[PDB]
């Protein structure tokens, strides 16, 4: 008896402060070096495995960027830009 | 087995009446020596009777007091029945004897072994004037090997222990002593060391404990010993290394390790009496005896027979053989039974018919 | 327990204040830092991935989860 | 409120207590119960149990003795712990009326449920009691009757208390051979009350009737090697001595030498003192010699080059029996051979009971020590039989301390109950209820003997009460046929103190259980 | 209301305090002060029935089974299994009580009941509890007052004992010994009188041996002026009656000398070896002559003795008991009159105690013998030595004696006595209401509130004997106001009598001054708790 | 002043009076005890003369102790060590007080 | 205390005498050493290891203050501030070994009793910061900034 009281629900996170902005600044900075030598005439293709047993070798930025699968938010960010790149222009993926 | 107290004692009956039976098998085998499985039936089968007479509506009272009045009515039957037996009818003896043996394993070997129960019942005891028998003077002996037809009767006693004098076996004419000091290094009941602060009293020591070993040996050869029984010892050593080669040196077999309670049986039978200071051992303290020797079962052991004594102890010895261990203990509980039976006709001499009679007798 | 015999928790008086003001801080604190134009907005993780940056205090304090009973009249204020 | 009916808690885990009707109900039910398996083994027609241990062992007792039964169970209940203990106290006190004594309390204590069921504090059933028990122990008092001046009487009298005692146990198929064997062996102590002068020897084999009475003494101990089994005219000379490598008592000695030679001197020394102790020990001139330790081997064989009888490990209570029935003097030290008493007896010889050998001791010159060779069919029965003669011979040495004397078969219980009915008769208020259903008891112990023998009981019981009401003080239970008789006549001897203590100890454990209104049980371990 | 606190911060970071805080309870307030009245409540309403001539046996059992019955209150509390902390602080009350008075360890418990249950519906109506406990003490410094003020003196004299028997039959009344009432006091007072330093100085009660065998009856209990050993003659043979005995009391053993040093004694030749025995031999003779020469007729050791020393005092005619524990060496020393002699050198006949008669006891059917070391000339430690059905009896019987010691015992250390019955604590509550009466309002309450607790001891006592509580009690009280006599109480006995005077109902004032006192300061001490912090693992 | 409780007494305590009323104390830290001269001290004899020689001179050491303690004329005497049950005996024979396991403080 | 041997110590009796004497003999030795050392005007006495109850009651008798040192960094410190030799045997000190103070006394600071070798002079090889706090971390911090 006598279950614990508390405010927030548990299992529920926080963090504050330049922790945050840190952890963002990384993770978008990561998801940029992901792709970072896929750029220019010279650039050599990544083979990527997609979880229904296919194999994706592509050069495109948006494609590698959709074929990771992120926890952290700033790096899905970062695949929604790429995205958003990708349909509204149609290339300049990697670039962005 | 075929006995039935062995039978009862061996299973564990776990039910406060069956326990009850068992100890009244016992007090049977004590009393009788036979007839325990017949007790046993005969208390079953009155208490079957009993439920019965329960079910009818008789008080276990009456019961009890008319069981009471039929039992005394019943000695009076078979003692009416009986028939006076004098110990010098070897016949009947013998009759007896393989009566009681005809039950068991060993009634195919019976011609052997009856005679051997009465000859060693009639040598342990007095046929006039004794009321009794000491079973116990009447040591039992088994040794795998061979075959029940290889039962014995060694008059004089047999002994498990070998002979440590190896090289000298078969003493003839031999003069048996029987000690119970030790032949060791000098040692004292209180706390004893001795002190060393020179080589000399080094080389002395060594040198004054062997001449102590010498002179006891000396003393006990002086005496005309060739035959010496050491009783087993715990505290110090019985019998040195030192010691044991004067002795053979000397030509004196050696036998130690003998057991306490063995002593008042081997003094019995030999007619040694035990020394336990090396000042009393004198030649009248001997048991003469005709041979000492040692001897083996076919490479199935080894047993030493110290057979033919001047004036012969009131004891017996029977070493039981057998192809396996179990038809030798059944061998030895069926001797006993015909010794047992052998006893209690000892004591009241009266005898009656066997195969039912005595029963059906005392039911009609 | 006690003589009182009702199959839960009791708290009464300093106690429960206390618990009160402390699920309004909790609260206020959670959005105290999203005011004024120098204010910031936040993440809000939906525990399947589901991100929602925000900077209004509705939004956030309705995707919260909430047990606190002072907690629950704060939001719904 | 009561500390466990109340909101807090008051306790260990484990721990609990019983009020006012919780209590009162679980002493009544332990006692109940307890004097409900203790009877049925009690009077001439009683039934014995088996008790049959749980344990490892597993051991099988078949007894009819109330204490017996009552010391080995496993009993949670208070009550019946208190009632158990009583009946080891009785026991203790007096060798018989154990079950008589439960069987009492047990009735008495029912009474007091029926009481308190009719709104009577128990307090006032406490009183009552007290004034009840004051009277029935003034009318037993003076129902006593006392025979020690005349010797022929007196005779009688503790052959009729033997057989009394033995009526209700396995003994009674052989009553009369096993009270003139328990009579005897009281009268050979001269007097003396201890009872371990009464050594009770027990061998499996034969009937009960072949038990006798030894007209000597009988040891289980042996014989040296080279000593005389038969010994003519002895002349015994009991010891607790050594004899066994016996050393100096100065603890801190030592030999310390230099050479062998020395350690055999000193050896040699040693086995000289032995041979010194034990030529002092012969100029006493003594044909047997008795030990309580150990003799070893170097003593022994002096002792047969002497040609005396050499007796060792006859424990305390064998040299203490020795020299009871040979008159002689357990001595330690042999300076001064003509300052001790050596005993003597005709003859010293081996016997064969059973398959067991042991030494005979006839023509002792004193005999102030008895031993009784108990033949049977079963262990169990040796057992019982041993119990069943441990009562009689209790029972025997009390009359012979105190040689007053009551009746038996209910007519001392009768006799107590109406002078507890004349007082509550005479007494008004509800304490002359308690007096009554104390009265009231004291029929239901006859009662009981009668239920167990099969007869109408009630009828009985009234007939009794009805010729102690018209006078005849010394009607009785007649367990022959099932009717009434003279108790005088037909001999139902009892002994007075052991009919007192069974009243006092059977009222006192009623009073101190009654005064019960609270268990309080600790957490067991 | 409990488990400490829990918060866990206002911006969700962990807050941790105390150590297993989580696990940990927590009571405070007022709450806590009603917890505390209702098991104090509890606890007395228990105890309160064992109070008075009718009052009834608790009967406890402890861990291993063995069971107790008895009425006295402390040794109930003791036997009890409590995890409540005011239980406790009830059971260290009654030890306090019987440590200091040695009777009256019931009325203590019931009265801080009392107290705390009045001053419950005292708290209820927001009085702050140290207001009550102020008033509860100046309510009990009124009540010891009356109680100096209406004490009466009793003679404690040797040669007229009759109110030491009294008050000591008085202290027996609730027992159940009292079936021999008037004995036992008898034998308390002359144990007590026998064993005391006669300047109104105290009573050690190391002098009385209290032992009990069962067996006989309980009317056998008797009065030794003497010693009882559990001991007998070493020898079988030796005579079990000693008459004149000149007792040599010894704490050497019978045995050659021992250096308590480590030695070596060195043994070099067959003359050291007969040096050695004939030493040995002749220091027995030379004990033995040693002892004989002084003129003793009776030896007894502490430290045992061996075979050769045995027969030799047999052979002397010297009856000894061996194994003798220290503190019976002294008692028999004591008691005697000789001194305690640590080895033979010393031995003269001026240091030997004289007994009148040693004897040597049997017990029936049980091989068991005891020594009686009687008949003194002016023996200073006494024996009581129990008798009963069962051991429950005895031991009952030997607190209920400890109880009638401790009495006589307070009796010496003052003499001034009240008159129970519950008419001390009448005339203490009337004194109360009467002192309350001219007192400012606030504090009115709790004296009264202490008047009414201080009532509950008539009650309980008319209660437990059947009588309406509140109409006898009334009537009693009526009638102390009426005519002035402060001896009028409840007729528990129905002797058709309330003056409790002419019933000889006589106890200690200061008893009942520590009896208030204690529940005093122990109520006072409860009211002052305001917070419970118990660990509440509820560990195995 | 001072007051402590009792500390184990030996037999033969309650033989010495308790009361005086103008005593001398005797402050001690001694053990006054049949015991060994030292933990490690061994005595090498080799006659029976000189084994009784040395019990007595044990005895004596005791006796003296307890003389040099009775002569200074104190009445009370009070250890941090423990007094033995014959130091006890012999001071409830001069009719001193003896009280031994005295603490420190 | 006495000194005593390395290998293994047993006092060999072989007559009451030697019995009778030894403990008295001992007890004069241990006087005569106390006596000696307090005869070269030593008034406080420091030692590294255990003190006898013989020797505390001879130094008691004598009127000289003992302190016992367990550490013997703290002891070897104590040596540099007042100047004197640790002695590595029982012997009465020369006068160069000894060493001097001008204050040695019992105090309480706080509730803790503590020992002071207290020098007049603003000089010597040690000085000490008696740091006071109302806090364990308090001072140690300070202990830290005194560092
Ligand atoms: N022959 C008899 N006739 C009548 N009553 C008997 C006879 N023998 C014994 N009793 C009665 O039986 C009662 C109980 O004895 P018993 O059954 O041996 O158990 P216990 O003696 O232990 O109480 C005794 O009070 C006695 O009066
Ligand atoms: N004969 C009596 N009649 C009436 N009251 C009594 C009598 N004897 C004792 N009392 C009262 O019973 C109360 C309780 O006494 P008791 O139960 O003997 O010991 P405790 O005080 O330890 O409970 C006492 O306060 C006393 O006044
Ligand atoms: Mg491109
Ligand atoms: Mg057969
Ligand atoms: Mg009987
Ligand atoms: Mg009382």
């Amino acid at each position: 008896g006598h279950r614990p009281v508390l405010v927030l629900s548990q299992n529920t996170k926080r963090e504050s402060g330049r922790k945050v902005q840190s952890g963002n600044i990384n993770a978008a900075k990561t998801i940029a070096d992901i792709i970072r030598t896929c750029l220019g005439p010279k650039s050599m293709m990544k083979m990527l495995l997609d979880p229904m047993g296919g194999i994706v070798m592509t050069n495109d930025g948006n494609a590698i960027l959709r074929e990771i699968q992120v926890q952290h938010p700033a790096a899905k960010s970062m695949i929604e830009i790429s995205r958003t790149q990708d349909e509204e222009v149609g290339d300049g993926t990697t670039s962005v | 087995t075929n006995d039935g107290a062995t039978i009862l004692k061996q299973m564990q009956v776990l039910h406060p009446a069956a326990r009850m039976l068992v100890e009244l098998s016992k007090a049977q085998d004590i009393e009788a020596g036979d007839g325990t499985t017949s007790v046993v039936i005969i208390a079953g089968s009155l208490l079957d009777s009993c439920t019965k007479l329960l079910q009818k509506g008789i008080h276990p009272t009456i019961i009890s007091e008319s069981f009471q009045k039929a039992l005394e009515k019943g000695i009076e039957i078979l003692t009416d029945m009986s028939r006076p037996v004098e110990l010098s009818d070897r016949e009947t003896l013998l009759n007896s004897a393989t009566t009681s043996l005809n039950s068991k394993v060993v009634s195919q070997y019976s011609s052997l072994l009856s005679p051997m129960s009465v000859n060693a019942v009639m040598k342990v005891i007095d046929p006039a004037t004794a009321t009794s028998v000491d079973l116990r003077d009447i040591k039992i002996v088994k040794k795998l090997g061979g075959t029940i037809d290889d039962c014995e009767l060694v008059e004089g006693l047999v002994l498990t222990q070998k002979v440590s004098n190896s090289g000298i076996t078969r003493v003839e004419k031999a003069k048996i002593g029987l000690i119970q000091f030790c032949l060791s290094a000098p040692k004292t009941d209180m706390d004893n060391q001795i002190v060393v602060s020179d080589y000399a009293q080094m080389d002395r020591v060594l040198r004054e404990e062997r001449a102590y070993i010498l002179n006891l040996v000396k003393q006990i050869k002086k005496t005309g010993c060739n035959v010496l029984l050491i009783q087993k010892s715990i505290l110090r050593d019985a019998l040195s290394d030192l010691a044991l080669h004067f002795l053979n040196k000397m030509k004196i077999m050696v036998i130690k390790d003998i057991e306490r309670e063995d002593i008042e049986f081997i003094c019995k039978t030999i007619g040694t009496k035990p020394v336990a200071h090396i000042d009393q051992f004198t030649a009248d303290m001997l048991g003469s005896a005709e041979l000492a020797e040692e001897v083996n079962l076919n490479g199935s052991g080894k047993l030493l027979k110290i057979t033919g004594c001047a004036s012969p102890g009131k004891t017996v010895t029977i070493v039981v053989r057998g192809s396996n261990k179990l038809v030798i203990e059944e061998a030895e509980r069926s001797i006993h039974d015909a010794l047992c039976v052998i006893r209690c006709l000892v004591k009241k001499r009266a005898l009656i018919a066997g195969g039912g009679a005595p029963e059906i007798e005392l039911a009609l | 327990e006690g003589p009182l015999s009702v199959f839960g928790d009791r708290s009464t008086g300093e106690t429960i204040r206390s618990q009160n003001v402390m699920a309004a801080a909790s609260i206020a604190n959670i959005v105290k830092s999203s005011l004024g134009p120098v204010g910031l907005d936040k993440m809000l993780v939906d525990d399947i991935g589901d991100v929602t940056i925000t900077n209004d205090g509705a939004t956030i304090l309705k995707l919260l989860e909430v047990e606190h009973p002072a907690a629950k009249v704060l939001c719904e204020l | 409120a009561s500390l466990s009916l109340a909101p807090v808690n008051i306790f260990k885990a484990g721990a609990d207590e019983e009020r006012a009707e919780t209590a009162r109900l679980t002493s009544f039910i332990g006692a109940i119960a307890i004097g409900d398996l203790v009877k049925s083994t009690l009077g001439p027609k009683g039934m014995d149990k088996i008790l049959l241990s749980s344990g490892r062992d597993a051991s099988l007792m078949v007894t009819n003795d109330g204490a017996t039964i009552l010391k080995n169970i496993g009993v949670d209940n208070p009550a019946a712990k208190v009632l158990v203990d009583m009946s080891r106290v009785q026991d203790d006190e007096v060798g018989d009326g154990t079950t008589s004594v439960t069987v009492l309390a047990a009735e008495l204590l029912r009474e007091a449920e029926s009481l308190i069921a009719k709104k009577i504090h128990p307090q006032t059933i406490i009183a009552g009691w007290r004034e009840a028990t004051k009277a029935a122990r003034e009318a037993l008092l003076s129902s006593a009757v006392d025979h020690g001046s005349d010797e022929v009487k007196f005779r009688q009298d503790l052959m009729n208390i033997a057989g009394t005692t033995l009526s209700s146990k396995l003994l009674t198929h052989h009553k009369d051979h096993f009270t003139k064997l328990a009579v005897e062996a009281v009268l050979r102590l001269k007097g003396s009350g201890n009872l371990e002068a009464i050594h009770i020897i027990k061998k499996l084999g034969g009937s009960l009737a072949d038990s006798y009475l030894d007209e000597g003494f009988l040891l289980d101990k042996k014989i040296g090697v080279n000593q005389p089994k038969r010994i003519e005219n002895a002349k015994i000379l009991i010891a607790n001595t050594g004899m066994d490598t016996d050393k100096i008592k100065i603890f801190g000695s030592r030999v310390r030498v230099d050479s062998t030679a020395k350690v055999a001197e000193i050896e040699h020394a040693e086995k000289e003192k032995m041979k010194e102790k034990v030529e002092r020990i012969l100029k006493h001139g003594i044909n047997c010699f008795i030990n309580r330790q150990l003799i070893y081997n170097y003593p022994e064989q002096l002792f047969g080059a002497a040609g005396v009888m050499a007796i060792e490990h006859a424990d305390f209570a064998g040299v203490e029996r020795l020299a009871l029935v040979t008159g002689g003097e357990i001595a330690s030290t042999f300076d001064h051979p003509e300052l001790v008493k050596l005993g003597s007896c005709k003859l010293i010889e081996e016997v064969m009971i059973g398959e067991d050998k042991l030494i005979h001791f006839s023509g002792v010159a004193l005999g102030e020590a008895c031993t009784i060779v108990l033949r049977g069919a079963t262990q169990q029965i040796l057992d019982e039989a041993e119990r069943s003669l441990h009562d009689a011979l209790c029972v025997l040495a009390q009359t012979v301390k105190d040689s007053r004397t009551v009746y038996g078969g209910g007519c001392s219980e009768m006799l107590m109950a109406h002078a507890v009915t004349q007082l509550a008769n005479r007494t008004p208020g509800k304490e002359a209820v308690a007096m009554e259903s104390y009265a009231k008891a004291l029929r239901m112990l006859p009662t009981i003997i009668a239920d167990n023998a099969g007869y109408d009981s009630a009828d009985l019981v009234a007939q009794l009460r009805a010729a102690h009401s018209e006078g005849n003080t010394t009607a009785g239970l007649d367990m022959r046929e099932g009717t009434i008789g003279d108790m005088a006549i037909l001999g139902i001897t009892e002994s007075f103190q052991v009919k007192r203590q069974v009243l006092l100890s059977a009222a006192e454990a009623a009073e101190v259980i009654l005064r019960v209104d609270n268990i309080i049980k600790a957490a067991p371990r | 209301a409990s488990m400490g606190t829990l918060a866990f911060d206002e911006y969700g970071r962990p807050f941790l305090i105390i150590k297993d805080q989580d696990r940990k309870s927590r009571l405070m307030g007022l709450e806590a002060l009603k917890s505390h009245i209702m098991a104090a409540k509890a606890v007395a309403n228990t105890m309160r029935t064992s109070l008075g001539p009718n009052g009834l046996d608790k009967m406890m059992v402890d861990k291993d089974g063995d069971v107790t019955v008895t009425n006295d209150g402390a040794t109930i509390l003791s036997m009890m299994d409590v995890d409540h902390q005011i239980a406790k602080l009830m059971v260290e009350l009654s030890k306090s009580q019987d440590d200091e008075i040695g009777d009256g360890t019931t009325g203590v418990v019931v009265l801080a009941g009392a107290l705390l249950e009045e001053a419950e519906q005292l708290l209820d109506r927001g009085i702050h509890p140290i207001r009550i406990a102020d008033g509860y003490e100046q309510a009990a410094r009124v009540a010891i007052e009356h109680l100096d003020k209406i004490s009466d003196s009793v003679l404690v004299d040797i040669k007229d004992t009759e109110p030491l028997i009294q008050t000591a039959k008085t202290t027996l009344g609730s027992k159940v010994v009292n079936s021999c009432h008037r004995q036992m006091a008898e034998i308390a007072v002359n144990a007590v009188l026998t064993v005391a330093d006669m300047e109104r100085r105290d009573v050690d009660f190391e002098l009385i041996k209290v032992e009990g065998k069962v067996g006989g009856r309980l009317e056998d209990t008797k009065l030794i002026k003497g010693v009882i050993v559990d001991k007998d003659f070493s020898h079988p043979q030796m005579p079990k009656k000693v008459e004149d005995a000149k007792i040599a009391i010894l704490t050497c053993p019978f045995e050659p000398p021992k250096p308590k040093t480590k030695h070596k004694l060195d043994v070099t030749s067959v003359e050291d070896y007969k040096a050695l025995q004939k030493y040995e031999k002749e220091k027995f003779e030379e004990m033995i002559q040693q002892i004989k020469e002084t003129g003793a007729n009776l030896a007894i050791c502490q430290w045992g003795f061996d075979d050769e020393a045995n027969h030799l005092l047999l052979q002397n005619n010297l009856p000894a008991v061996r194994w003798v524990g220290g503190p019976e060496i002294e008692l028999i020393a004591i008691a005697t009159g000789g001194r305690i002699v640590p080895r033979f050198s010393e031995l003269t006949a001026e240091k030997l105690g004289f007994a009148g008669l040693v004897q040597e006891i049997s017990f029936g059917t049980t091989k068991d013998k005891m020594l009686v070391i009687e008949q003194c000339k002016n023996s200073r430690a006494v024996t009581i030595f129990i008798r009963g059905g069962n051991k429950m009896i005895i031991e009952e019987a030997k607190r209920s004696l400890h109880d009638a010691l401790c009495v006589i015992r307070n009796l010496i250390r003052d003499n001034r006595v009240v008159y129970g019955g519950g008419a001390a604590e009448i005339s203490c509550a009337l004194a109360v209401s009467q002192e309350a009466d001219k007192c400012p309002t606030l504090e009115q309450y709790a004296m009264r509130a202490f008047a009414d607790a201080l009532e509950v001891i008539p009650m309980a006592l008319s209660e437990n004997s059947g009588m309406n509580p509140i109409q006898t009690m009334t009537e009693v009280r009526a009638r102390q106001v009426k005519e002035m006599n402060p001896a009028l109480g409840i007729d528990c006995l129905h002797k058709g009598t309330n003056d409790m005077k002419q019933q000889h109902v006589i106890e200690t004032l200061i008893g009942k001054k520590q009896q208030i006192s204690l529940a005093t300061q122990m109520v006072r001490m409860i009211l002052k708790i305001d917070d419970i912090r118990k660990p509440g693992e509820s560990e195995e | 002043g001072v007051a402590f409780k009792k500390t184990f007494s030996y037999a033969g305590f309650e033989m010495q009076p308790k009361k005086y009323h103008n005593p001398k104390i005797a402050l001690l830290n001694v053990e006054l005890e049949l015991k060994a001269e030292k933990d490690n001290a061994e005595i090498r004899v080799h006659t029976v003369e000189d084994y009784q020689a040395i019990v007595d001179a044990e005895w004596n050491i005791l006796y003296d102790k307890l003389e040099k303690i009775h002569h200074s004329g104190a009445k009370v005497v009070l250890s941090k060590l423990p007094i033995g049950d014959v130091a006890t005996q012999y001071f409830a024979d001069r009719d001193m007080f003896c009280a031994g396991r005295v603490p420190e403080e | 205390d006495g000194m005593i041997t390395e290998t293994k110590g047993t006092v060999l009796i072989k007559t009451a005498e030697e019995l009778m004497n030894f403990s008295k003999g001992e007890e004069n030795l241990m006087d005569a050493q106390v006596k000696a050392i307090a005869d070269t005007g030593a008034n406080v006495v420091v030692t590294g290891g255990k003190v006898a109850d013989m020797a505390l009651h001879y130094a008691n008798k004598y009127n000289i203050m003992l302190v016992r040192l367990n550490s013997k960094w703290d002891l070897r410190r104590l040596c540099k501030t007042v100047g004197a030799t640790a002695l590595p045997r029982l012997t009465p000190p020369v006068l160069e070994e000894m060493g001097h103070c001008d204050s040695v006394y019992l105090s309480e600071v706080g509730d803790t009793q503590v020992v002071v070798f207290k020098h007049e002079k603003e000089d010597g090889a040690i000085s000490t910061i008696v740091l006071r706090g109302s806090t364990d971390n308090l001072m140690d911090d300070i202990e830290r900034a005194v560092d």
